[PDB]
């Protein structure tokens, strides 16, 4: 077992888009470029403050397969750190990561490289062949432990977090609205309502789970949670919210608003429509 | 096959730079597909910059009139916006860049260069016309992008262009829309200018796996309050300005069916009229669409928050 | 809310009077204590009334409506003033910003409550977990 | 002289170093740069005098 | 050398105050009428004037917009 | 009444205190009434049309 | 002396005693008396520069030039004053105003119709209840206005298009 | 710093009781800051109280966990005298009440529910529940309104967990039909693209056909 067991994170993790983005990336190119979906290798830069770990990019690594064991080419490693010195010098090297499952006997093999090189990096991995609805992206620490009365290395899964920039949020927020739209028109209002399905899912889970822990109180747990429950009743008495007159006025007038909007784009359809069937029939029986 | 413009072709690729199609028509290039990863690592690259202009180069390939970009990355470079092909300075590290990027499987090479114009809109000034007349001479096959950070983030819509220049003493044909940008007093005068003098790639790209973890990651928690409004479209700035040139080109329409019924037998005129009704219905249309579906999330979310029970 | 008890504290570590060589306009402290409490009325009060306001300032009425014209002149205060009325409307966030906030608020209490009854709680987490798995 | 014009009011909020400095006539009258800026696109005589008002210094 | 200073700063006066707003200068266009402009002053210095428009760094501190030719300029 | 009446004065009179008040109309209902009409016009002339094109395609006309 | 008026008279908003006048031509004592005009010129002190016209006439109007002008400098900083007082507090009982320039209700109305028909004031005025109602223009509207415009337009472009093609 | 102040008279509760309880509450009613009162009434020495002697003091307690100002008005007979930290720490309870109902409280309920003649004092109180983190929202006097936009909660005497309960499952119920609404559109979309298609494909093969004829 390459797994920690009871080992909590030491450190703060924070990932960027762009990390994922260079990630998935590199795996589909590996995956075009020779069939299967080769497991891709690369590095992670980015800046740590003391116990707090940004990492903001992310590029990739050379590795050779000899002897059944991933050997990473860190002269061009090293060639490739001085050349992201021209460009940043802020962003310092924090880890390295690989695509995959669960961890196998060769990222142990990666990752002692890459312990030899830093006093302490960070290992990600990205599954991109999974099925559940939650992020595929775990990232791991190097931890020592005593098995067997031989020190083996271990990983202990760390409770990263995924910090961006006002810049990154509206850019991927257009993005998903590009995405809403493409050449091979399949459904726009079908994405929609399944993105707002998505977040009313995790709303109602999240309701799931308060009621779960409201009846478990009920029967045991504890009797009072102070603060927690009080909280969470006082919420569930803010959920009538109460509108004013105000409020509704203003609902039926953006409402009335946008409905004529509406119907003026279906007059233009219609009347494009109109148009074509005059067209058409001024060939079919008409003439000049 | 979503994954297909992945798939890199070599000898494709080269038979296509021996065939040259771009010599027998200067508008032969219509089209410019970006992928995700190329727009994102552009635009986060320009608002880290802020209020100064920032360039690099774009890697990607061609296919018929479309131009491909697959990534980007930037140059370090001083005089982006005042130095003719500023581009020049970083060739020795466009050079090791390239060779590295090729070592660890970027097949594509160089299709263009990209810089931004922050808060002043995306346009060819006379510098990048000449940087790009220069690329276009030595790399026919080359494509000028700019975008604007600023704007992108106070209209909650991307703000790129891809542009084209045209061989010198060349004039353009009688089509040229040239949607309106507010550009600032002086800088709006060169503007007219070079929308004049070059011509844009009509915006294609195309979804991918690159895209559907971007845009599955972001909405499930930057939008945990999928509310943001519901209305970043309430800005009379965007959708006021495609009416205004939905109104502009159906009274040109007008203008030119009015004087086309005095010549009996102009069949061209007839043509053009129908297409260009149908591309402003169209346009109409999609604006439709789009504030349909902005009514329609506001609607359920807040009939869903306001009154649930 | 700053009141008039505060005054004298301050008033004489300013300079054994008020920081400069005095004040004595109205006391540099109370133009500040009344532009604070101008703030202060800004944060909460949507609209005010002249005397209801002087009251609060410990001022005359003609002198609360004064002061709050040259803030709304200088920018230092957001609002208009109604003279037949006599009331200041000093802000209101429409319909749909304070709407959005409310529901913001409301979101961001849901997660601090979720983060409290995972951390306060991991017994909590595990049932969840369980019941998760179960249906 | 200093401590910068009415159309900038602080020192930070995108200033760069304070891209604002006094600019010197050749009457040997002093104000702010953008000052005069404003002045020079709608007046050009320099109000203290009848001078054209040259420039023959940026800064103090 | 003092003389010859004041016509090199006299035509950067110039260019940056005429090709402000006036037609067009893609490459070498509108430079002919500055030259014109000061037939009766001095020789046109082409080299000088065409090294002196892009070079128009004489702000160090600048970290703000740069000199766009005569845009940034007033 | 005369000015009113040809226009470019925009007001109301007022007879009962002889007082004249300036008319100020909302935008937004002027425009909502002229679009309704607008939208009644057009099915109007839609339907003018479609029966236009079936006397035409049938081909009824006095001889 | 004449300078200085003519400085006033184009609504400058620049000292001109700064430098040149320095303080030989800034402190003499008929042109010291000058200066404090042209200070209560830039504070906009209605009610102190008509005190130092009243009590230096001798000197301030003495000119049949500047007698001239006097009228019209009294209307151009009753107008400075109106204008930068009646930023706030829409729909003000014209009285308030009066006491405030120490002028006659009357001289107010006039001045106030001048700055409306000026289109500097953005609002009109209410004769019968002695009140000055300005447009708050909170709506934030102009665009319906447009919208509306181009529908109708290209309503009845599509209409006359369909008519002509049938 | 009031609820370290309260854990440290909880942990005393545990111990010393009594007439010196009764006084630390007192005290406690009297000391700006706690805002929740939950917490002590669960300890086992307030139930001690129940079955003691002394009762003033409990039903006092009692009534600020649960009951509002109007209530103590109605027993001031059977409480102990409160003093003027009390009566503004209950004022501000029973505000945070009406708050939590009505967004909106009009200035007439105020004067009426919290016995306030003077409308001086009114917002003197008001300002002082909301600078100390009380609750947070604006008032509007033209229209004589207190609009509350945040408020703290209250607390519960487990008999209001069957309306938690009934609330949570009514929320539960309506995002179900919500989620089953969305579905409903995901067909419907999915046969109005599916009957477009099947168009096409009639104009396709019609096309098809007569190019076959012909
Ligand atoms: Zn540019
Ligand atoms: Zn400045
Ligand atoms: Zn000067």
């Amino acid at each position: 077992s390459v797994m920690a067991c009871g080992v909590t994170g030491s450190v703060s993790v924070a990932l960027h888009p762009l990390v994922i983005l260079n990630i998935s990336d590199h795996w589909i190119r590996m995956r075009s470029q020779e069939g299967r979906p080769v497991q891709v290798i690369g590095a992670l830069i980015g800046k740590q403050e003391g116990r707090n770990i940004e990492v903001m990019n992310s590029f990739e690594l050379l590795s050779h397969t000899v002897e059944e064991k991933i050997i990473i080419d860190k002269e061009y490693y090293y060639t490739k750190e001085e050349q992201f010195k021209q460009v940043f010098k802020e962003l310092e090297f924090l880890g390295w990561y690989t695509t995959g499952g669960p961890p196998d006997p060769s990222d142990i093999h990666v990752h002692k490289q890459v312990c030899e090189i830093i006093e302490s990096p960070l290992f990600l991995k990205l599954n991109p062949m999974t099925k559940h609805t939650d992020l595929p992206v775990s990232v791991f620490e190097s931890v020592i432990d005593i098995i067997n009365g031989e020190a083996t290395m271990l990983f202990a899964e760390l409770t990263y977090t995924l910090a961006t920039e006002e810049a990154e949020r509206i850019g991927v927020d257009h993005v998903a609205r590009m995405t809403a739209t493409g050449s091979g028109e399949n459904s726009t209002v079908a994405e929609h309502l399944i993105a707002q399905h998505s977040a009313i899912k995790m709303l109602h889970s999240r309701v799931k789970l308060i009621l779960e822990y409201v009846k478990a109180s009920e029967a045991g747990e504890v009797p009072f949670n102070h603060e927690i429950l009080r909280e969470a009743y006082a919420l569930c008495h803010c959920l009538p919210v109460l509108s004013t007159d105000k409020f509704k006025t203003d609902f039926y007038d953006q409402c009335n608003d946008v409905g004529l909007m509406a119907y003026l784009g279906t007059i233009t359809k219609t009347c494009n429509t109109m148009n074509q069937f005059v067209n058409k029939f001024n060939v079919l029986y008409d003439r000049q | 096959s979503i994954d297909e413009i992945y798939k890199y072709d070599k000898k494709q690729q080269q038979e296509i730079l021996a065939a040259k199609p771009w010599t027998k028509d200067h508008h032969y290039f219509k089209y410019c597909k970006i992928s995700a990863l190329a727009l994102l690592k552009m635009v986060m690259h320009a608002r880290s910059g802020g209020n100064l202009e920032v360039m690099g180069l774009m890697l990607g390939k061609v296919d018929g009139e479309t131009m491909i970009i697959m990534d980007s990355f930037a140059l370090p470079v001083e005089g982006t916006e005042t130095r003719v092909n500023a581009q020049a300075a970083a060739y020795e590290y466009m050079a090791a860049y390239i060779e590295n990027a090729k070592q660890v499987g970027r097949l594509e090479n160089a299709i263009g260069w990209y810089h931004s114009h922050p808060g002043y809109g995306c346009w060819l000034s006379g510098i990048d016309v000449s940087t790009q007349m220069l690329n276009q001479q030595f790399q026919e096959p080359f494509v000028a992008v700019v975008i604007d950070p600023t704007r992108t983030i106070s209209a909650g819509k991307v703000n790129l262009g891809a542009f084209r220049t045209y061989p010198k003493g060349y004039k353009p044909p009688d089509e040229g829309p040239s949607e309106y940008q507010t550009i600032p007093l002086n800088k709006i005068e060169d503007f007219g200018v070079h929308c004049k003098q070059y011509y844009a790639l009509e915006v294609s790209y195309f979804k991918s796996s690159l895209d559907r973890k971007l845009l599955e990651l972001l909405w499930n928690k930057y939008w945990v309050n999928t509310l943001s409004s519901s209305s970043l479209l309430t800005n009379a700035d965007y959708t006021t300005g495609q009416v205004f040139d939905l109104s502009e080109k159906l009274e040109q329409s007008e203008a030119q069916l009015g004087r086309g019924s005095f010549m009996l037998g102009l069949e061209t005129h007839d043509r053009k009229s129908e297409d260009k009704l149908a591309k402003a219905t169209r346009d109409s249309c999609k604006t439709t669409i789009e504030a349909i579906h902005g009514l329609m999330s506001q609607v359920i979310k807040d009939k869903l928050f306001n009154q649930i029970n | 809310i700053i009141r008039g008890n505060q005054l004298q504290e301050f008033a004489a570590m300013l300079m054994p009077h008020q920081k400069a060589t005095t004040a004595d306009g109205s006391s540099i402290l109370d133009r500040a204590v009344i532009e604070h409490n101008l703030l202060s009325a800004s944060k909460l009060y949507n609209n005010i009334t002249f005397e209801e306001l002087g009251a609060l300032l410990e001022i005359p009425a003609a002198k609360a409506e004064k002061i709050a014209s040259q803030m709304i002149t200088e920018g230092r205060m957001n609002g208009f003033i109604d003279q037949i009325d006599g009331i200041v409307h000093f802000e209101t966030r429409e319909a749909l910003p304070t709407w959005d906030k409310q529901i913001q608020s409301l979101c961001f209490q849901v997660n601090n409550l979720l983060e409290k009854i995972s951390q306060t709680a991991p017994e909590w987490t595990a049932q969840a977990m369980e019941a998760q798995m179960a249906q | 002289i200093m401590d910068l014009c009415i159309e900038c009011q602080a020192n930070q909020a995108s200033a760069t170093s304070e891209e604002c400095t006094v600019a010197w006539g050749v009457c040997n009258h002093a104000f702010h740069f953008h000052c005069i800026s404003r002045w020079l696109k709608t007046r050009q005589v320099c109000p203290l005098d009848n001078r054209e008002w040259e420039f023959q210094k940026y800064g103090h | 050398q003092k003389v010859d200073d004041d016509r090199k700063h006299e035509i950067e006066a110039a260019i940056v105050r005429i090709m402000k707003s006036r037609k067009k200068m893609q490459h070498n266009v509108l430079v002919a009428e500055v030259t014109q402009q000061l037939k009766a002053r001095f020789l046109p210095s082409p080299v000088v004037i065409k090294k002196r428009i892009e070079g128009l760094i004489e702000r160090e501190y600048l970290a703000r917009t740069p000199e766009d030719r005569k845009v940034y300029t007033y | 009444t005369q000015l009113i009446l040809e226009g470019l004065i925009s007001a109301r009179v007022d007879s009962h205190s002889k007082i004249l008040y300036a008319r100020d109309v909302d935008q937004r209902s002027t425009t909502f009434e002229k679009s309704l009409l607008m939208g009644k016009e057009f099915q109007r002339r839609a339907k003018a049309m479609m029966l236009r094109a079936a006397v035409l395609r049938n081909q009824i006309h006095v001889k | 002396k004449y300078l200085v008026l003519a400085n006033m008279l184009m609504k400058s908003g620049i000292n001109p005693f700064d430098s040149q006048e320095a303080k030989p031509y800034k402190n003499d004592p008929e042109i010291l008396a000058m200066t404090n005009l042209v200070s209560a010129y830039q504070n906009n002190d209605i009610t102190e520069f008509e005190k130092i016209l009243k009590t230096n006439h001798s000197n301030i109007m003495d000119d049949p030039f500047i007698r001239e002008h006097i009228e019209e400098l009294l209307r151009n900083i009753r107008t400075q004053v109106l204008i930068k007082l009646i930023k706030p507090y829409t729909r003000i009982h014209i009285p308030f105003i009066s006491k405030e320039l120490n002028i006659d209700v009357a001289d107010v109305e006039s001045l106030l119709v001048q700055c409306i028909l000026d289109n500097t004031i953005h609002g009109r005025i209410d004769q019968v209840n002695q009140l000055l109602e300005l447009d708050h223009q909170k709506r934030g509207g102009a665009r319906y206005t447009a919208l509306d415009k181009w529908t109708n337009q290209l309503n009845s472009l599509n209409q006359a298009v369909v008519s002509k093609l049938a | 710093p009031s609820s370290n102040l309260l854990e440290q008279f909880i942990l005393l509760a545990k111990g010393t009781s009594g007439s010196a309880l009764t006084a630390l509450i007192s005290q406690v009613l009297e000391a700006p800051g706690v805002y929740v009162f939950g917490e002590l009434l669960e300890l086992a020495n307030v139930q001690e109280l129940a079955e003691g002697a002394n009762a003033a003091y409990l039903q006092l307690l009692n009534l600020f966990a649960y009951g509002t100002y109007p209530d103590y008005i109605a027993n001031k007979e059977s409480l102990p005298e409160l003093s003027t930290a009390q009566q503004n720490k209950l004022k501000h309870l029973t505000i945070v009440s009406l708050a939590s109902r009505m967004k909106c409280i009009p200035y007439s309920v105020l004067l009426k529910d919290l016995e306030m003649r003077n409308l001086r004092e009114l917002e003197d109180l008001i300002i002082e529940a909301v600078y100390t983190d009380i609750i947070q929202g604006k008032l509007d006097q033209r229209n004589q309104l207190l609009e509350v936009d945040f408020c703290i909660g209250r607390d519960i005497r487990k008999k209001d967990i069957n309306n938690i309960v009934k609330t949570l499952h009514e929320w539960c119920d309506g995002c179900e039909a919500v989620l089953l609404g969305i579905e409903q559109q995901v067909l419907r979309a999915n046969q109005y693209k599916e009957n477009h298609n099947r168009t096409q494909q009639q104009v396709e093969a019609e096309v098809t056909n007569i190019k076959k004829t012909l």
